[PDB]
DNA sequence: ATCAATATCCACCTGCAGATTCTACCAAAAGTGTATTTGGAAACTGCTCCATCAAAAGGCATGTTCAGCGGAATTCCGCTGAACATGCCTTTTGATGGAGCAGTTTCCAAATACACTTTTGGTAGAATCTGCAGGTGGATATTGAT
DNA sequence: ATCAATATCCACCTGCAGATTCTACCAAAAGTGTATTTGGAAACTGCTCCATCAAAAGGCATGTTCAGCGGAATTCCGCTGAACATGCCTTTTGATGGAGCAGTTTCCAAATACACTTTTGGTAGAATCTGCAGGTGGATATTGAT
């Protein structure tokens, strides 16, 4: 009825038990969800990509990992996360690589 | 934990050529690194008054050593 | 015997099928999300409570929640994240 | 050559997300210092995988840091001084 | 409180008010954090109340070694003295 | 009436901190022990800081413990260094510590 | 009215004072690039601080950044302040 | 010898390096770039100095370190850069 | 430049561990409606302390000269990692009792919520107290020139 | 190594800013004492899923051989910084208008508090489906020797 995907009665639920405050307004959780579904859908969007871009399509943790640090911002923001079976981006110093 | 095996963490790191004293270096590095996070681990599990070690419990010592993980819960 | 078990699952995967219509995901990346979900929420509550805390109120409304998601968020998850929640503030209110 | 082959590794080895140490070593290993804390503890499975995942994406990273280190040193073998330089920065 | 304390520890010695300030801000950043942990704690084990116990399991994960094993013991100590009181 | 914190023994005002407990939103309760305790343990790292830094104003021939005795006593000690690892004291300094290779001669 | 129009004010940190910085820091040779890499670093890092008193400051509908402000920014980013008010 | 006479001097106090009015202005020019109109607290002014001046004390202590392993004295810019990357700052 | 030994790719194939689909049960939610309460915005304003102008002076920044010497560039070569193929000892995989992790019930020690009584830690402010900053001078190194 | 030039160490001295000490008011605390409510330790128990064992699988230990890394010795260029002269602009002691933080009281939009009803997301057992992981074949790029 907030025009949302995520569950506004449940964040509610999960404020208030959470003994963040004495009082959680009306509108709190209809934001808070919100926020929880943009992001949600942010990282899916590019772990779909990073999917097709791989000729599957089943994202798998591999895929989230790689969505998450080739962007500056969901890095940033995942920088002291570890994704579980995501493995690292493909990269070797540059002076590292062949005499040619 | 064995040579071919630290060489091939090293690898995923992207390092070419290893000095032989590494892999002792390594090792007590690990060691360093599981003592911090079980002690902590074994001490949500003595709190909830438990004998078995939860993923959950190394989930919650592993966030506030600073190194949340994904995946286990939580 | 119950012992039951909320997940944000469901409401990723729909979220995941207006991205991605045509588009799965494993039960473990299933799982990273569903962590990636919760640590989220921790994050942005703590921070709201903290703000509360500091000017001495009582209650979290969408304000503290919008503070703290532009502290939280870098600057352009931050941008995004603010007019969505806005927008459904204002989608909630307005009926 | 030597070298060479390492870098075919490099190339495998990022690109696969397996675990790289074996799990019963592992596992001996968690128990071990484990029982040194709080004696005859059990492990659900999933905790000891939490762990194995934990401890390989911080040597991994750890690597990564070590390298920029000797490269930074001018050379290409990594060294003990080189991974200790990157814990003191870290401040572990 | 913390001239009192600092009054036991050395009699003869005082502080410059920078000095208490700091000392303070290091009391109430403790504060804080022996009771986050200990709110996590209760949370983690769908315990609605913080009892001596989560503060002594906070103090555990909280400080190191030596000062964790005396820490436990200063509380332990004025725990059992308090409940003896008619 | 006696107050708690002479029923505990404790310097520390125990009432004071089961109040800021309660304000803090910790938990829906606080049991009456954990603040004892609680009290209890601020009192003993105050303690250590103190006698620690009472040294430090020692050896400088002070009388007054200012930032620089604090941070001078913190630093020196493994354990308070640690977990004061992620703290700056304003006006304390540093440690003297000049690296070995810099050294002439 | 009132105003002068502030800027280059970075050129301020006196590349002595950026000398007498890395003296403290234990630093014995300063390679002459050095000063406006520093000023780099300094600026960044004043701007990440700043930005975040700043949005406390508005949170809480004021015009003066308090050293309140400043002390829970600081925090934010695990830089945590002693002895500027607690 | 002048510089480890200038380390051991300032070692040891504790006054802060950084000219006082030079610093307080771009904290205002910095400041006023995020939003106009503002005031500071004197305190406040001076809580950034003392966190400033901690931390470039604290990454100079890296940097020499980082210049050290590559058997240098003189501090550079790639030494400032290496301690930051490692620092998960960068 | 010319093969020769491999490693890497790609297009195709298909068995199955893991993902999707349909049914049925239900405690736990989440939505709804009534009654009671209250946090904190608004309007008024006391009063702190922030911005700012003033003026004087010396601490300290700036700019130049010139020499000390660090560090990159280069050549040399000792010896340590790494490639490689040999052999099996350890890890991995799947089958099985039983230890606990949990689900459920009971009920009392202990934590709210409420009404007073009393001890106390702030503080606004006039007045006395005192550690040490800071200027001074001379004994003691620590360097640099020879 | 003795000398000369200087910086550092250091105990003595005193004006004074910052601090230890009140007399007095007190709102906010903290403590005392029923009355009411309930969280969670404790005892008992069923179903997990964890530790253990044996057979099948495949990665690692090991010694020879040598490419080639990177420290050692040497060299010299050009940057860094000590010393020094000059004078700006920060620092400091003051004072003032007034922005704007913060104390106090008023009062309603919004939140809490049950109580009753509808829906729903999670769990369990069964059946069925499928994306893609390994496997094969054959092409061809890559690397190393000549």
């Amino acid at each position: 009825r907030a025009g949302l995907q995520f569950p506004v009665g449940r964040v509610h639920r999960l404020l208030r038990k959470g003994n963040y405050a004495e009082r959680v307004g009306a509108g709190a959780p209809v934001y808070l969800a919100a926020v929880l579904e943009y992001l949600t859908a942010e990282i899916l969007e590019l772990a779909g990509n990073a999917a097709r871009d791989n000729k599957k399509t089943r994202i798998i943790p591999r895929h989230l990992q790689l969505a998450v640090r080739n962007d500056e911002e969901l890095n940033k923001l995942l920088g002291r996360v570890t994704i579980a079976q995501g493995g690292v981006l493909p990269n070797i110093q540059s002076v590292l690589l062949p005499k040619k | 934990i064995t040579k071919p095996a630290i060489r091939r963490l090293a690898r995923r790191g992207g390092v070419k050529r290893i000095s032989g004293l590494i892999y002792e270096e390594t090792r007590g590095v690990l060691k360093v690194f599981l003592e911090n996070v079980i002690r902590d681990a074994v001490t949500y599990t003595e709190h909830a008054k438990r004998k078995t070690v939860t993923a959950m419990d190394v989930v919650y010592a592993l966030k506030r050593q600073g190194r949340t993980l994904y995946g286990f819960g939580g | 015997r119950k012992t039951r078990k909320e997940s944000y699952a469901i409401y990723v995967y729909k979220v995941l099928k207006q991205v991605h219509p045509d588009t799965g995901i494993s039960s473990k990346a299933m799982s990273i999300m569903n962590s990636f979900v919760n640590d989220v929420f921790e994050r942005i509550a703590g921070e709201a409570s903290r703000l509360a805390h500091y000017n001495k109120r009582s209650t979290i409304t969408s304000r503290e929640i919008q503070t703290a998601v532009r502290l939280l968020l870098p600057g352009e998850l931050a941008k995004h994240a603010v007019s969505e929640g806005t927008k459904a503030v204002t989608k909630y209110t307005s009926a | 050559r030597p070298g060479t082959v390492a870098l075919r590794e490099i190339r495998r080895y990022q690109e696969s997300t397996e675990l790289l140490i074996r799990k019963l070593p592992f596992q001996r290993l968690v128990r071990e210092i484990a029982q040194d804390f709080k004696t005859d503890l059990r492990f659900q499975s999933s905790a000891v995988m939490a762990l194995q995942e934990a401890s390989e994406a911080y040597l991994v990273a750890l690597f990564e840091d070590t390298n920029l280190c000797a490269i930074h040193a001018k050379r290409v073998t990594i060294m003990p001084k080189d991974i200790q330089l990157a814990r003191r920065i870290r401040g572990e």
